[PDB]
RNA sequence: UAAGGGCAGACGGUGGAUGCCUAGGCUCUCGGAGGCGAAGAAGGACGUGAUAAGCUGCGAAAAGCUGCGGGAAUCGGCACA
RNA sequence: GCGGGGAACUGAAACAUCUCAUUACCCGUAGGAGAAGAAAACAAGUGAUUCCCUCAGUAGUGGCGAGCGAACGGGGAU
RNA sequence: ACUGGAAAGUAUGGCCGAAGAGCAUGAAAGCUGCGUAUCCGACAUAUCCCUGAGUAGCGCGGGACACGAAUCCUGUGUGAAUGGCGGGGCCCAUCCCGUAAGGCUAAAUACUCCCGAGAGACCGAUAGUGAACCAGUACCGUGAGGGAAAGGUGAAAAGAACCUCGAACAGAGGAGUGCAAUAGACCCUGAACCCGUCUGCCUACAAGCGGUAGGAGCGCCAGGUGUGACUGCGUGCCUUUUGCAUAAUGAACCUACGAGUUACUGUUUGUGGCAAGGUUAAUUGUUGACAAGGAGCCGAAGCGAAAGCGAGUCUUAAAAGGGCGCAGUCACGAGCAGUAGACGCGAAACCAAGUGAUCU
RNA sequence: UGACCGAUGGAGUGAGGGCAUGGGUGCUAAGGUCCAUGUCCGAGAGGAGAAGAAUCCGGACCACCGGCUAAGGUCCCGAAA
RNA sequence: AUAUCGGUAGGGGAGCAUUCCAGCGACGUAGAAGGGAAAAGGGCGACUUUUUCUGGAGUUUCUGGAAAAGCAAA
């Protein structure tokens, strides 16, 4: 193709929606809105929460709990990952390959069976006896 | 940029315009009038072009009960008749057959009506 | 602008890893004893938003 | 690829050259070069464009007859879009008509307009040439020998250049652009792309994979 | 018999639509500059021409006065002199 | 630009706290810009002001209603 | 050379190009004029030991801070210290940070009455400024104030000597100019509603939305066209309603004008690019384009109010006894939502600053 | 049959009315009023009943100067004894 | 192949015209746009072609792009 026959693919583009300009758009007169009303109006709009003066669901439910402003959240890496990193070194932790900057967790979902020598904030147990199964070593910071 | 279909506009009035002439008074050239009237008549033409055969089948009937009273017999009768002996001739080639060519008509008739 | 979020449903609602959202149950009554014991039903456990009642907390909570 | 140079008046030189297949030499992207296109002409777009809604027409606010009892229809203020020179509803609005595209898609979009023009046999080498002098006449006869005078031709060039810009300036069907700056639009937009020996280079390995 | 009337065509009238046109608007970009005035401002009044001045310019030295630099045949502002 | 006074219609489906809004408007007074600016500071190491992108519609605040709404940190201009 | 009133048009054939931007010229010009690319040019005139007292702090009443009672301010009443004092969201202790009650300070930031150079998938005379022209004019009002309409002969005025009718150019018919006067001053083009004349056909025994479907005769230019004796069927349209010929609403007619738009943020979907990753924002370089910018955002683990534990977690003394959990991301187009006047016209009113006692 | 059910995008409606049946109310009145079960008008043209929103027959893709029927009819207006 | 195709509110699909833009093709004083008359055409339609008179200088096809993108009633 050149500038003379250009083409999007099939689909990508569609026309616009025009209302109220005459009957064999089916969408003139009333133009989409029905007959009357508060929702016919020019400049209608939802006041949202509101169920024509019921008692709100976001009033009548009660609030819940407390957040912690110091709050530490650890990033879950589990063993297969690990296992995967580890199939093209040993000494783990490279976090180059993956994080920016955070704390790591070690979880227990797959399997080691292979030496590591892995360093992370923090382990589980779980992690730590599979590394010991494994015949690795764990540091931990 | 600012759009603005003066020709077409005024193109689309006078297309109808064209098919609105013969009208009485107004309703032939002003424009709200005579678009009016125009779509009016499209409507009782959708209606007279189905009540057409109506009229078309009743002028044949009130032909055939003409030459077959001639004939000595009734329009039911003689329907009766040809329905029976199983032929096939319609109303509008039995009219026309009466109207202009009486010979077959009689033939018709002498046929069926033993 | 940006979509603001409604504080009370900021502070009343939560969302879970499949997308639903959890609530507090309110009592019928609020005054425990002369209802039965097992007001545990509305005492003890998160439930969660109706169905028919969603897309209306996902608007208060800016579509989330 | 593999194109042959010709020399400054169409002869060949007999040295070769290579283009790199993974610029020249893909399947191109149809809505790639589509969305590509549309983003140069909407960044080139000068969006300085208005009209008066109510609020900004110069008449007061005053009621122009009383509610009830004149006899005609109700009245507001003189800059009611019902009334003639009133108010423009709706009108255009002064806009920004640039969008975002990705760069991997942009990239892709300008091998899939090389490779257009690899395909259809568009493209030619030339060698690299100075001018002592601006000479429109010796530009002219460059682009006849290479016989891209008959259509609209893109030279790719890969330095300054001053006096080959100013010996192409004054010539109708005929555009200039560096190696570096190459796009989809400026590609497609020209019948002829003829390359210099060292803009193939620039070209290989700027606009590489 | 058409007093008059109806329909169509042709040709006119009225009216000023449409098409084409315009430096009069609109929105901006870049660079400057960001005040005038008691040494009398902004804004006005009254005058001023060969022929009445409606604008423009000018101020009783009044469509204007002097010097230096540029330039070379017309000029004596505009509302069809 | 800075300063002195300062509404109401409206929203909250009524309305008084709240909102509209330290807006409209009135008044005073600069400059080419003005204001701010060099820690009795933020924080839980940074290092004077100003402006842009984020943080973030987050922390908070609120007839905890309608609504309002930061800062620290990071990236820049200088 | 051709066409033409007139070539810049067409067709040949040449030439310049650091100049093929443009405007004008009797139609559309690189080579007719002014210009353009490029180079050159200014006599002046401008511009470039000591350490801040009615202080810190405090009581009462208020205010500004995102905050509707920690920080900062103060009307009223009080009132120290010289390592001390202040702050870290009520209050005490430890710790950390800083050194009030004196002042000045460029840059990056905001704006356009004005001057200069430019631009537009902006308007083209009911549009665009109210104002293309005599425009804040005419007109209206005591006043504050409100506030229009109105562009186009022709390339060139060559703007019609003279004749005829007529009291007169009032107007016209000629002559003449001109490509054209049915371009003649209101002058390009010259539509509709509305108003006439001529020609053809019909019409003075006939009765309802005025048409529609049949169908003789007459009349024109070779199968088309005008009219139409006579016959059948037929209570306009819009809106609003359970339901309208309705005696419910609405319009004199024509031409022109007139009402779901745009921005941002969400969400769904059509189509795409990358893909366990995806994507840059402000901004920065080289010349709108290329290149750089990874800050940040989403995804990649969940459960619990939370400490926390983790393909588990919460509840429990303990239990699956129960609850919740065991391919994305960035765009382009489209639908919808919210915030902005938000599809258009229409109140009665409220508030602020002014103008009016020439009437009464 | 095919559209029943899930999940998602977009709605409109939330003034109904007539007839038949079962009832309440009223006066075993109302073209009354309030419910239930069907149906039609609403949003539905065509045929018969002189002319009638919902009574009887019957659900209109377009054309035809073809044929058969439904309700109801066959002396003339007016098709057919 | 069979079936289906009455419709208000309303949902969905596919297109015509208008103004300007990019690319590619064209037309015009041997007569453009506009105005009058006539003729033909389109699964269907919004509309499009052709001839002639007036007019006397601009217009238009195809593909894609963007909107001041269509009136009978206020
Ligand atoms: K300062
Ligand atoms: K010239
Ligand atoms: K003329
Ligand atoms: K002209
Ligand atoms: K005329
Ligand atoms: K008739
Ligand atoms: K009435
Ligand atoms: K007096
Ligand atoms: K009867
Ligand atoms: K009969
Ligand atoms: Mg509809
Ligand atoms: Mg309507
Ligand atoms: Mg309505
Ligand atoms: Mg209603
Ligand atoms: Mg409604
Ligand atoms: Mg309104
Ligand atoms: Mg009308
Ligand atoms: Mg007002
Ligand atoms: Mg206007
Ligand atoms: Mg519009
Ligand atoms: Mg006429
Ligand atoms: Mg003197
Ligand atoms: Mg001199
Ligand atoms: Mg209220
Ligand atoms: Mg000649
Ligand atoms: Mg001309
Ligand atoms: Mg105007
Ligand atoms: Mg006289
Ligand atoms: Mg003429
Ligand atoms: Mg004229
Ligand atoms: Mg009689
Ligand atoms: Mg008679
Ligand atoms: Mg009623
Ligand atoms: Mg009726
Ligand atoms: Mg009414
Ligand atoms: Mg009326
Ligand atoms: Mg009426
Ligand atoms: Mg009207
Ligand atoms: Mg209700
Ligand atoms: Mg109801
Ligand atoms: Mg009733
Ligand atoms: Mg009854
Ligand atoms: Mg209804
Ligand atoms: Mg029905
Ligand atoms: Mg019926
Ligand atoms: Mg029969
Ligand atoms: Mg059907
Ligand atoms: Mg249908
Ligand atoms: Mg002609
Ligand atoms: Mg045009
Ligand atoms: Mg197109
Ligand atoms: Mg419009
Ligand atoms: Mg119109
Ligand atoms: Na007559
Ligand atoms: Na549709």
């Amino acid at each position: 193709m050149n500038l003379s026959s250009l083409k999007p693919a099939e689909g990508a583009v569609k026309s616009r929606k025009r209302i109220g300009r005459g009957p064999g758009s089916g969408l003139g007169g009333t133009s989409t809105r029905g007959h009357k009303g508060a929702k016919s109006r020019s400049g209608y709009s939802k006041k949202i929460g509101f169920e024509g003066g019921q008692m709100p669901i976001q009033r009548r439910l009660p609030k819940f709990g407390f957040k912690n402003i110091n709050r530490v959240e650890y990033k879950p890496i589990n063993l297969s990952v690990l296992q995967t990193l580890s199939e093209a070194s040993v000494e783990d932790l490279i976090a180059a390959g993956v994080s920016r900057n955070s704390l790591v967790k070690i979880l227990a979902n797959g399997t080691v069976t292979t030496a590591l020598t892995v360093e992370a904030h923090a382990f589980s147990k779980t992690a730590e006896e599979a590394i010991v199964r494994a015949g690795g070593s764990v540091v931990k910071l | 940029p600012r759009s603005v279909n003066h020709v077409a506009s005024r193109a689309k009035r006078k297309r109808i315009l064209k098919l609105t002439r013969g009208y009485f008074g107004a309703r032939k050239n002003v424009w709200t009038v005579a678009k009016n009237t125009w779509e009016k008549g499209l409507t009782y033409a959708y209606r007279d072009r189905k009540s057409k055969k109506r009229n078309f089948r009743a002028l044949w009937i009130q032909r055939i009960n003409a030459a077959a009273r001639l004939e000595g017999m009734s329009y039911s009768r003689l329907m009766g008749a040809l329905h029976a002996n199983g032929i096939e001739i319609n109303r509008k080639v039995l009219a026309d057959l009466a109207m202009n060519h009486p010979e077959a008509f009689r033939a018709i008739v002498a046929k069926v009506k033993n | 602008p940006k979509l603001k979020t409604n504080s009370g449903a900021k502070k009343r609602f939560a969302l879970t890893g499949t997308g639903k959202i959890k609530r507090k149950h309110a009592f019928k009554s609020h005054i425990l004893t002369k209802k039965t014991k097992k007001q545990k039903r509305n005492l003890t456990y998160f439930s969660t938003v109706h169905k028919v009642d969603e897309n209306a907390v996902k608007q208060l909570l800016c579509l989330r | 690829m593999e194109l042959s140079v010709y020399n400054i008046k169409g002869e060949d030189t007999g040295k070769k050259v290579v283009l790199d297949d993974s610029i020249f030499a893909i399947e191109p992207n149809d809505h790639a070069i589509y969305l590509d296109v549309k983003q140069y002409m909407a960044n080139q777009r000068q969006g300085t464009h208005k009209a008066k809604e109510r609020s900004e027409l110069s008449g007061s606010t005053r009621k122009l007859i009383r509610q009830k009892g004149s006899g005609g229809a109700r009245r507001g203020d003189i800059n009611s879009p019902l009334l003639s020179g009133g108010a423009r509803v709706f009108g255009p609005r002064p806009r920004n008509y640039s969008f975002k595209l990705n760069k991997k898609l942009k990239a892709l979009a300008r091998r899939s307009a090389l490779s257009y023009k690899a395909k259809n046999n568009e493209i030619i080498v030339v060698e690299d040439f100075n001018f002592d002098a601006p000479k429109t006449k010796a530009f002219k006869a460059i682009s006849a020998a290479l016989k891209v005078g008959e259509k609209k031709v893109l030279y790719v060039l890969p330095e300054v250049n001053k006096n080959v810009y100013l010996s192409a300036r004054n010539l109708p069907n005929t555009n200039l652009i560096l190696a570096n700056l190459i796009n989809t639009y400026t590609v497609l937009a020209s019948k002829n792309l003829v390359l210099t020996e060292r803009s193939v280079a620039v070209v290989n390995e700027l606009f590489k994979a």
